[PDB]
This record gives structure tokens, sequence and C-alpha cells, in this order.
């Protein structure tokens, strides 16, 4: 996958996390990508490996 | 009888927990760094 530049591996499956009108993408802790929110529909999706 | 109410002493064991809990964290946490490189996602280098 790629999210508007976000270049990555794994299964998206639908989230319950909330990203506010500004938030784009909630990391984890460790800093790591956890979760995007689609280029053109505004849905938050999980990712994992 | 009186041993339960000392008890209701085991540091000795979370230390033990504690400190594989620490290098764990540490470790995992260790992978957000530059290093005096460019970026840190093997995928936008
Ligand atoms: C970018 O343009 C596309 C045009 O295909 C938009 O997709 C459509 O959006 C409308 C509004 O929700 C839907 O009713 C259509 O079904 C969509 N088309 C398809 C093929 O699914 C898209 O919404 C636009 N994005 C932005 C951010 O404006």
């Amino acid at each position: 996958f790629n999210f508007n530049g976000l270049t990555g591996t794994g299964v998206l499956t639908e989230s319950n996390k909330k990203f506010l009108p500004f938030q784009q993408f909630g990391r984890d802790i460790a800093d790591t990508t956890d979760a995007v929110r689609d280029p053109q529909t505004l849905e938050i999706l999980d990712i994992t490996p | 009888g009186k041993i339960q109410d000392s008890l209701s002493a085991l540091g000795k064991l979370q230390d033990v927990v504690n400190h594989n809990a620490q290098a764990l964290n540490t470790l995992v946490k260790q992978l957000s760094s530059k290093f005096g490189a460019i970026s840190s996602v093997l995928n936008d280098i």
C-alpha cells in the first residue's frame, strides 16, 4: 500500500480510532504507523504486519 | 497465620520483570533514530 506518501506493507482492516479533521495517521507507541486515512474517502483503516 | 498479614516483599520478583520490560521497550524505541542519516524508515530512504 501507499497512502499519499506513506509506503508500506500489511493488511488493511476497518478501524475504530478517531482522527479529528486535522489528523492524518496515528502512529503507535514505539513510533510506527498503525492507522491511516484514505486520500479521498476519509476512512480510517488499521494496518498490521 | 501471621505470615498472610505481612503480605496482604516481592520486589525482587518484580525487578526481574521490570528489567526485561525496560530492555524490550528501549530496543524498540531505538528504531526511531536517524544516527546522522536522512530518515529512519528503511522505505523512505
Ligand atoms: C475526487 O473525484 C472522485 C471522482 O471519481 C470522487 O469520487 C466520487 O465521490 C462522490 C462523492 O462522494 C461519490 O458519490 C462517487 O461514488 C465517487 N466516485 C467513485 C468512482 O467512487 C472523489 O470523492 C473526489 N475526492 C475529493 C477529495 O474530492
